[PDB]
């Protein structure tokens, strides 16, 4: 009849297939949630190993075929990009929402009503979180940042080492702090250059009060350390001058060839002399430096580094006050290098790190920067440390930007479930079932934590729900809103007092993204797969 | 036809089976090199896929030649490489320790204890191990050359070079001492770049020595060059001494008759000008990283100057360090400072059927060449590996002068101290703590096993001995299987090596304990 | 894992353990349930299954559909086996048992996923099932008068309720009355083999008839058969197990003669043996001769010459039915054909039914057997009519055993669910969730009825729950009026044994599936 | 204990928690495991119950024997100690009758 | 090829069984040494039967020079790794 | 819309329910009814041309090449080499009509085809098929009663 070249799935078949794919994706990463979660080994059939706990990384490395599973993977990636934390919780919540919504649909509830109920439940959950479950960080102080970093780094390779890594992360984030127009203190994470190097233990990871370059001097002749550095950042190569494409040298008088060839390098000689005549000590350029220019720097006792990365050069110039010069051309058509185009640093040292060397630009003036050197046991451990450290930095940035945090350990999810279950009776007649199922699906996070802890998930979640119900029914028991889970002892615990925090933005964005993904997948009721 | 969530070739397994497999793979890696520890260790023969042969008893050298499929074994091999690169010694010890801790962790994982608790106990035990090691250490006077030689000897008693111990110790100590540099308030040793080991098969091993300078495998460019100069003045260059094209396209247009001859004469005159610029400094030896033209050779030789060409950049840097010269790219910028005075002799002599250039009488040189002469290539490779281990140990001691008793004494003392500490925790994580504390006894155990003595009786006697007050230095004699105090046997290790071994082993155990799922088969997607 | 140079089990052995395999087992049970999901209720639909050889089977019976499916999943085969058990013990409820068991498993799946110990689930299932069975026995309606009219009406209503889901639901009253009439003439054992079912192609469904006696197809008549009269007004039937034709006297017999006179004497002796048997049969006074063994042409002509009727090679069960109805005795020896070993019937007749000839033995006052002659348009039509009649017959037999009835249409399930929820609201709470899940799973039957009828399941379930909460034990789904109604007063009656067995079997299957933790599949042997 | 679905080479499905039946329907190939299975079957034939006890005790004994061999004992010493301890256990057992 | 891949990160040396592709009898009898070179999606080097021009136990340098005979070879050591949104840095503004 | 339910798991482990489930097709719901109605319509439209005094013969060839020119509907459908199950049902319908009556074995096929053609457009409007069957049965009872009413006896 149709005569279309492909397969067709219609009705409950395609819906069940989509829910199966989402559930499989959720079960892939369900075992890596919460402090009692465990990492995963990923092998790419070539011999490369990626030990990771990040949900976004796991879903990115895996090659997936089903479109709904791809939707969940992109959801995790988007959560990672826009927040930096909660990449596993968003996927689990979205899959649970999809499963419960499909159960409702199989109960002959129209998907439009389910979608409307889900949207209303998401709005009410966000409003309730922003009205009741937020804790202002103004009165908490640096302890709030430390606790947020420790909570973020739990369930990672740097978990128990939180007492030290949280201080390190907070110091780095505060170091890279800057303010802009509209009076907003903006924290540009990814300005912290994360350098990995196996060797000593995690305790030997260093927080550089400056910047760290994964580069060395171009020649062994130059000194490896300069005290009062005058950093000169350049964006052009220092090589023998070559005529451009449109210029060709044609010789008719033999006497001029030697002069031509001499000036061919005298041009670069003069440029280097102009640069060095102002007292520059450290010269960083993105382009290459050949042997003759390297010797020019050697004789003057300078420090020349070639093939410096563009982002690294920009960060060094911004921190040290130097201006990146793509050319030595001024507004008078001349070749000049003013002294004001020089950066300043308190030291530039080429340190040795496990039979390898890197350049440390220490204590730059006019701006404070930061870099991190992660010391581990092998490359895989260093990569996992870097991923966890990036997660912690993102969490600290979120806490510092928006001054609201919420208790962790499933407390917010349980409170939301209780409130939405109570609220569903006040809206609609058929979408109330959708709101109730949204509330029930919100309970998948504490259940997953308890399951990962190998404790009595049913009884523990029942106790948590009872605590939150008592909090929401009795006006005088508002202090019970912070009751979460203590996974080590398997008992409910006041997480706000215990120091388990996370940014409100993480929960809000995860809820919104999961609701949108569930709505998107729920609309599909007929799939046509054309034959390639 | 089929529809799947993941790819067809994506295979996933999880649960207790993954942990058991990881721990079994680690134990297998440890068992591979278990018998290669101690003064009585036996060598191994490795066949390279390229046809070469590696005959050694070093942990890293053995492990880097093994190709494995289990990612846990890959992690263990990376651990071996990390230990070798960071400190240069203790490569077998860290692997054995990691295997033992993973076994004693598997014991607890069989029960209902979560891996995170075991990891926390391991971290606490690692901190206590660091504390105990720092406590039981002793200082070393680096000025005393005899003590340094004894330390190097204790480092190389377990290798194939131990039969020539005084010679190897003196070679390593002299190389490390004279490669030491301190410029601009920065102290560096730099064994990797300078202090190159050059091996020539043949001769006898006792003829090996460390030179007060640099030896390279090069010969003079012309026969009439002098092959023996008493007190040469050496100039080093990068740029070629030959006429070369420019960067820009520079085609000529000849219309007059004499223009071709004039171009050729200008080329010759440019070569002569470069050679005159070189000669104006009045040197005796010219070394170039690139080619030297025949006309340039003639013009240099007219001034009685020996020229060597096509030398590697690393060799040129080593020569500059040794003879106190400075590499100059453009000859017209040569100064009196750039000329390297300090070499006390230069000689190009014939070894076997090949010429070698010697600069071997430098005064206060900052670079050296170790001349190894042995039975064959494989023997010389093993000797070079042992010398590298000795020099790494010497550098570690020079950087940190702390010293630690060897032969299992330090490990037994640390285990006893950790057990005494565990006698007071009274918690639920005390059992993994005590287990990983007692897991340190594997290396005294394997020392006894390799010695061939009875493991149980000797281990019980040593454990009883360490329960006394002042018995931290009581270890096992590696070649007689007897309990001997190590302030008499003299076997001691640098503190840095022990610290790195413990940290790396415990962190490997933590990393492999934190994993309970393995997914494989997916494409790189790049 | 490690290669382990020598391994424990044979290569190819597959082992799946833990929560994932239990979840997969529940999913497989769901997949089996949805195969027969749409065959339940008066709005149910038939399913067509084609075998490897191309033969097609069209059925509404759940057990038949499950059997025709080549199910190989170890956990899923349990549902097929319990459907077979339900068909064997009762004969009705084959679709309900699978749905109930799958709904139990689906309702307890969320608790399984979160690490609940399966023993708690098993204990909760056992307790809930015991309470539900006791409640069914308590609230089941029985009449303590044994009035023949009342029992007749009860059996007819039960048969109508059983039949009102098949392709013969339009004529459910006709077939129900016929089935009750057929069953009541069985004496004490209610043997199925005493109710013959004949399928004759061609004819309307209403053309099917119940014979107060025995009827069977004509069986390969010989020459001279058409001479025999085909109607008798008071025949005596000679039921025989005898081969009436010329043949060797014995397999190992051998005749040795040396004179032509002895040759002729032997030939005459064989002929005289045959004629002596025939003459004894004739002198017995019988007019209809039935033999399990073949009757030869000579005997056929002999009986035709005497205005007698003969029919050899009769199927053995048909001769048993004839003996039970007419009231004779099967004789292997014709030497003593007394008057008490000859059957009697008012009318014997051979008539054409849809292009086939059937012998009729009607008018038997002491008949204890029956014969259904089903008329249909094809083989599968008649086979499905026979299956529906078998369901009705088993229901009527069970109702004869005990006249305990409950209202259908999900009314009993709603009452049980309400009772179980009320009970579960008075226990500490670990069992409360599981018993509540059991009670909710009991709601599948009315929901499936509404879904099959194209209804709005949620509204009908809400109305039924509200009704049962405030009173009314027998309120169920009313398919015709798109509403709920008192099913007991609508004569939607089922024996309580059907629901009792359904609940017991579903609970046992669910407990057996839940109790498993690991599945091991050994490598196949002799695949060829 | 939990029932196990065991499918042999003939598509015959066994669900049970009886150790002897599980071992019987399992295609055990390792000779040492075959020996322990033979011991369990002999226990089933002699008494009829206790097969799982036999299997568990043998496994624990062999694991601890592996540990003893690893710490530095000999096979003969472990065997002699096991025999002495088994004799002591058989002596103690009658006193434990309640 | 192992040594070449170790030294050369750009090139994509790969191996495949002759029978898996499904070569003919002549290829399987006298064309086992085959060097298939791809560039731009099309062949630029199609060496087969290289034993005579290479040997039997040749070294890495020998095959490298053989490949270099037709100009087939395109023209520091980090610690372990360096590569860690687009917000880079600002200052006061 | 075939191969049963092609999932193969929820977790990743093998999920095999029915033997050879990867080589078995399945049609559900309204699509199966549409296919059956279309098949019966094709059979009836083929058969309707041989109806009446002006009907044209059909010329069958069996698997051995033998030729059978005939107008008998039951004979035409019996020798037809069909594979669709609904076509086999229609052939058996004709055989039943031939067995019971012996005449009108073609009118039954056309009547069934027309009934299913009308049922197709009735199903397109959302009527449950059982309602269509019940209405057809009621109308058939009415038609049979009318036929009995307008019947005439002969000597
Ligand atoms: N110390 C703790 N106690 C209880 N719960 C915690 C603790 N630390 C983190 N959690 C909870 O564990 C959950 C899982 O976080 P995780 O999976 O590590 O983050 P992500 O989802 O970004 O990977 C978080 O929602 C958090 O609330
Ligand atoms: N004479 C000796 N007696 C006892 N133990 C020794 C002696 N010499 C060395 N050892 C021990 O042997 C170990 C060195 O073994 P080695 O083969 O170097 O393995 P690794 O490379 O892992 O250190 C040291 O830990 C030291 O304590
Ligand atoms: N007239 C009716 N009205 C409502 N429901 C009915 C009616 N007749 C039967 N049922 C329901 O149909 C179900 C049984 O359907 P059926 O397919 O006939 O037998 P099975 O129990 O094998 O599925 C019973 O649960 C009964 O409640
Ligand atoms: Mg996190
Ligand atoms: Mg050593
Ligand atoms: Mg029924
Ligand atoms: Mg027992
Ligand atoms: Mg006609």
């Amino acid at each position: 009849p149709l005569s279309v070249f492909g397969d067709r799935s219609t009705g409950e078949t395609i819906r069940s297939q989509n829910v199966m794919a989402a559930a499989s994706i959720a079960n892939i990463v369900k075992s890596s949630l919460g402090p009692v979660g465990l990492d995963k080994m990923l092998v790419d059939d070539i011999g490369d190993v990626t030990i990771t706990n990040d949900g976004a990384t796991i879903l990115k490395l895996l090659e997936v075929e089903h479109p709904a599973a791809k939707v969940l993977c992109e959801l995790a990636d988007l959560q990672d990009k826009e927040v930096g934390d909660g990449t596993t919780s968003v996927v689990i919540i979205a899959a649970e929402l999809l499963k419960n919504a499909d159960e409702l649909v199989k109960q002959k509830i129209h998907p439009t009503s389910v979608i409307s109920g889900y949207r209303l439940a998401c709005k009410e959950a966000v409003r309730y979180i922003n009205e009741n479950l937020i804790v202002n960080t103004d009165e908490l102080g640096r302890d709030c940042l430390i606790n947020a970093a420790k909570t973020s780094m739990s369930s990672k390779i740097i978990g128990i080492n939180g007492d030290f890594f949280a201080n390190m992360v907070v110091d780095a984030v505060l170091a890279i702090k800057y303010t802009d127009i509209r009076g907003q203190p903006r924290y540009p994470v990814n300005s912290v250059n994360i350098l990995k190097a196996h060797g000593r233990s995690q305790m030997e990871s260093m927080l550089i009060s400056g910047y760290a370059l994964n580069c060395v001097v171009g020649s062994q002749g130059m000194p490896k350390r300069i005290v009062n550095a005058k950093i000169a950042c350049l964006d052009f190569s220092l090589q023998k001058t070559k005529m451009k494409l449109g210029v060709q040298v044609v010789i008719t008088d033999p006497e001029k060839l030697d002069q031509i060839r001499q000036r061919e390098s005298d041009i670069t000689k003069e440029r280097i002399q102009k640069i060095l005549a102002t007292g520059a000590n450290v010269i960083l350029t993105t382009g290459g430096i050949d042997d003759m220019c390297l010797k020019y720097f050697v004789e003057a006792g300078a420090m020349a580094v070639r093939r410096v990365l563009k982002r690294d050069l920009k960060r060094i110039a911004k921190a040290s006050g130097a201006t990146i010069l793509s050319t030595l051309a001024n507004l008078e058509g001349e070749e000049t290098f003013e002294a004001a185009m020089l950066g300043q640093a308190e030291e530039v040292v080429q340190e040795r790190i496990c039979d390898d060397e890197l350049i440390l630009i220490k204590n730059t003036k006019a701006r404070t920067s930061a870099s991190i050197i992660l010391r581990g046991a092998n490359d895989f451990m260093c990569d996992e440390m870097e991923r966890s450290l990036h997660d912690a930095l993102c969490v600290v940035k979120r806490v510092l930007e928006s001054k609201s945090v919420v208790p962790g350990g499933g407390a917010v999810e349980a409170a939301l479930s209780i409130y939405l279950e109570n609220y569903a009776t006040s809206m609609g007649s058929r979408e109330q079932l959708a709101i109730a199922e949204f509330a029930r699906s919100l309970l998948v996070i504490p259940n997953t934590l308890a399951v990962n802890a190998a404790q009595d998930s049913t009884d523990l979640v029942a106790k948590l729900r009872a605590f939150h119900n008592e909090a929401q029914v009795n006006p005088e028991r508002k202090n019970l809103k912070w009751i979460g889970l203590d996974l080590s002892n398997g008992k409910p615990r006041d997480n706000k007092q215990a120091g388990v925090f996370e940014p409100t933005i993480v929960k809000v964005k995860s809820l919104k993204f999961a609701t949108e993904a569930a709505i998107t997948i729920l609309r599909i009721d007929d799939l046509i797969k054309l034959h390639p | 036809r089929p529809v799947l969530v993941l790819s067809q070739n994506t295979k996933r397994e999880s649960g207790r089976k993954v942990q058991s497999g990881n721990i079994n793979a680690a134990k297998t890696i440890a068992d591979i090199i278990r018998t290669c520890l101690g003064p009585k260790s036996m060598m191994k023969m490795l066949l390279d896929p390229m046809g070469g042969i590696v005959m050694t008893n070093d942990g890293n050298a053995i492990l880097r030649e093994i190709q494995v499929q289990h990612p846990a074994a890959k992690s263990m091999i990376e651990i071996s490489r990390t230990q070798d690169e960071e400190v240069g010694d203790g490569t077998t010890s860290v692997i054995i320790l990691a295997g033992e801790m993973l076994s004693v962790a598997e014991h607890f994982l069989e029960q209902q204890m979560h891996p995170t608790v075991v990891i926390s106990a391991y971290r606490k035990a690692l901190d206590d191990m660091i504390s105990t090691l720092k406590k039981i250490s002793i200082p070393v006077d680096i000025s005393d050359s005899d003590m340094m030689l004894n330390i190097i000897n204790s480092s190389i008693t377990t290798k194939a070079i131990s039969r020539w111990s005084s010679l190897a110790c003196n070679i390593a100590l002299d190389a490390v001492k004279m490669v030491q540099f301190e410029e601009n308030g920065r102290k560096e040793i730099d064994i990797k770049k300078y202090a190159r080991v050059e091996k020539i098969p043949g001769g006898i091993i006792e003829d090996s020595c460390v030179l007060r300078g640099v030896m390279i495998n090069k010969d003079v460019t012309h026969p009439r060059m002098r092959r023996y100069i008493k007190n040469p003045r050496i100039v080093l260059l990068d740029s070629s001494l030959e006429y070369k094209k420019g960067e820009s396209q520079t085609d000529i247009e000849i219309t007059r008759e004499e223009d071709f001859t004039r171009i050729l004469q200008m080329e010759e005159e440019y070569i002569q000008q470069l050679c005159e610029d070189i000669i104006q400094l009045k040197p005796d030896v010219v070394i170039t990283e690139k080619g030297i033209s025949d006309l340039a050779q003639h013009y240099l030789m007219r001034a009685n100057i020996t020229a060597i060409r096509r030398v590697r950049k690393t060799d040129n840097n080593r020569i500059a360090r040794a003879c106190g010269a400075r590499i100059v790219s453009r000859p017209e910028e040569l100064r009196e400072d750039d000329v390297g005075t300090g070499a006390g002799l230069l000689e190009i002599k014939k070894i076997g059927d090949e010429y070698f250039t010697f600069i071997t009488d430098c005064k206060d040189p900052k670079a050296c060449t170790i001349l190894l002469r042995g039975a064959s290539k494989e023997i010389l490779s093993e000797v070079e590996r042992n010398l590298q281990d000795a020099m790494q140990v010497c550098r570690n001691v020079l950087l940190d002068p702390q010293l630690v008793p060897g032969g299992g004494a330090s490990e037994m003392a640390v285990a006893h101290a950790l057990t005494e500490k565990s006698k007071a925790m009274t918690g639920v994580e005390q059992w993994p703590y005590r287990a990983v504390a007692q897991a340190l006894e594997v290396i005294p155990r394997t020392l006894i096993q390799n010695c061939g003595a009875s493991t149980i009786r000797l281990l019980t006697s040593l454990r009883a001995k360490h329960t006394q007050e002042n018995c931290e230095t009581w270890g096992v004699n590696g070649e007689t299987g007897t309990l001997v105090d190590m302030k008499e046997l003299g076997i001691w290790e640098p503190l840095a090596v022990k610290l790195q071994t413990y940290k790396t082993a415990v962190e490997t155990a933590v990393l492999l304990l934190r994993i309970d799922d393995i997914v494989s088969g997916h494409k790189k997607k790049g | 894992m490690m290669p382990t140079p020598v391994i424990l089990l044979k290569e190819g052995t597959d082992s799946s353990q833990g929560i994932p395999q239990l979840v997969s087992n529940i999913s497989a049970c769901q997949v089996i349930a949805e195969a027969v999901r749409t065959t339940l209720g008066p709005r149910g639909m038939d399913k067509l299954i084609v075998d490897g050889r191309g033969k097609a089977t069209i059925s509404n019976d759940g057990a038949t559909i499950l059997k025709l499916l080549d199910v190989v999943h170890p956990a899923a085969k349990t549902l097929v086996d319990i459907a077979k058990s339900q068909d064997a013990e009762v004969g009705d409820g084959t679709t309900s048992v699978t749905l109930l068991a799958a709904e139990f498993l689906k309702q307890v799946k969320p608790y399984v996923e979160e690490g609940l110990h399966p023993q708690i689930i098993i204990r909760a299932f056992r307790t809930a099932t015991q309470l539900a069975v006791n409640k069914i026995k308590e609230i089941a309606v029985t009449v303590k008068k044994a009035d023949k009219v009342e029992q007749r009406k009860l059996l007819e209503k039960c048969a109508m309720t059983a039949l009102s889901s098949k392709l013969i639901s339009q004529q459910k009253a006709f077939f129900a009355k016929m089935v009750v009439d057929a069953v009541m003439m069985l004496d004490d054992l209610l043997q199925l083999k005493m109710i013959g079912i004949k399928k004759v192609q061609g004819g309307a469904l209403e053309d099917s008839q119940l014979v107060a006696g025995v009827a069977f197809k004509k069986t390969f008549s010989y020459a001279g058969f058409e001479m025999q009269p085909k109607k008798y007004h008071n025949p005596k039937i000679a039921l025989l197990n005898v081969e009436l034709e010329l043949k060797a006297e014995k397999d190992n017999a051998e005749i040795r003669v040396h004179t032509v006179e002895d040759y002729q004497a032997i030939v005459d002796a064989e002929w005289n043996i045959l004629y002596d048997k025939l003459e004894k049969i004739h002198h017995s006074g019988a007019k209809v001769v039935l033999s399990k063994l073949p009757i030869g042409d000579v005997a056929t002509q002999y009986f035709a010459d005497r205005d007698m009727f003969c029919a050899g090679r009769v199927p053995e069960e048909d001769l048993k039915r004839t003996m039970m109805a007419c009231g004779g005795s099967i004789q292997t020896s014709v030497n003593a054909l007394s008057a008490d070993v000859l059957g009697r019937c008012q009318v014997f007749e051979e008539t054409q039914i849809g292009g086939e000839r059937y012998n009729f033995f009607t008018g038997c006052p002491k008949a204890k057997t029956c014969t259904f002659i089903l008329r249909g348009g094809a083989e599968q039509f008649m086979e499905e009519t026979e299956r529906s009649l078998h369901d009705a017959i088993m229901i009527v037999r069970r109702a004869i055993k005990n006249d305990s009835v409950v209202a259908g249409g999900g009314a009993i399930e709603m009452e049980l669910s309400k009772y179980l929820r009320d009970y579960s609201r008075t226990i500490p709470g670990k069992q409360q969730l599981l018993i509540g899940a059991y009670a909710k799973a009991l709601e599948i039957i009315p929901r499936q009825l509404c879904d099959n009828a194209g209804f709005d399941a949620t509204n009908i379930l809400n109305k039924l729950r509200a009704r049962h909460a405030q009173g009314g034990t027998w309120y169920g789904v009313d398919i015709n009026n798109e509403d709920i109604a008192d099913n007991f007063e609508a004569f939607v009656w089922e024996p309580a044994m059907v629901r009792i067995n359904a609940l017991t079997a579903a609970s046992e299957a669910a407990c057996l599936i839940v109790s498993v933790d690991e599945t091991i599949k050994n490598p196949r042997s002799t695949v060829d | 204990g939990m029932n196990k679905m065991v499918i042999n080479h003939l598509e015959k499905l066994f669900v049970t928690n009886d150790a002897a039946t599980i071992l019987r329907e399992l295609e055990v190939q390792h000779p040492a495991a075959k020996m322990i299975v033979m011991a369990s079957h002999m226990q089933e034939q002699e008494v009829g119950d206790g097969t799982n006890f036999v299997l568990v005790f043998a496994g624990a004994l062999l694991e601890l024997a592996e540990e003893l061999l690893r710490i530095g004992l000999s096979v003969s010493e472990v065997i002699e100690g096991y025999e002495i301890a088994c004799r002591k256990a058989h002596e103690i057992l009658p006193n434990l009758v309640c | 090829m192992i040594c070449l891949a170790a030294e050369y990160p750009a090139v994509k040396f790969c191996k495949v069984k002759s029978s898996v592709i499904g070569a003919s009898s002549q290829f399987t009898r006298n064309a086992l040494p085959a060097l298939l070179i791809y560039k731009g999606g099309e062949l630029i080097g199609n060496f087969v039967r290289v034993t005579d021009q290479l040997g039997d136990d040749f070294f890495a340098v020998d095959l490298e020079a053989f490949l270099q005979e037709f100009g087939l070879l395109p023209e520091v050591l980090t610690s372990v790794r360096n590569s860690a949104s687009e917000d880079s840095d600002l200052e006061i503004d | 819309a075939s191969m049963g339910t092609l999932a193969f798991d929820e977790y990743g482990r093998p999920f095999l329910i029915i033997k050879d489930q990867d080589r078995k097709s399945r049609l559900m719901g309204l699509e199966a009814l549409k296919s059956h109605i279309m098949a019966a319509k094709a059979v009836a439209n083929t058969m309707r041309t041989s109806l009446g005094p002006n009907g044209l013969d059909k010329m069958m060839v069996d698997k051995d090449g033998d030729v059978t020119v005939t107008n008998d509907g039951a004979t035409i459908l019996s020798m037809m080499d069909v594979d669709h199950q609904i076509a086999k049902l229609m052939v058996e319908l004709s055989k039943s009509q031939d067995d019971e009556i012996g005449d009108g074995t073609t009118g039954v096929v056309v009547l069934a085809g027309a009934l299913l053609e009308e049922a197709e457009q009735l199903l397109d409007r959302g009527i449950h098929p059982i309602r269509i069957a019940d209405g057809y049965e009621q109308a058939a009872r009415v038609a049979i009663e009318h036929l009995d009413k307008i019947s005439d006896s002969v000597l």
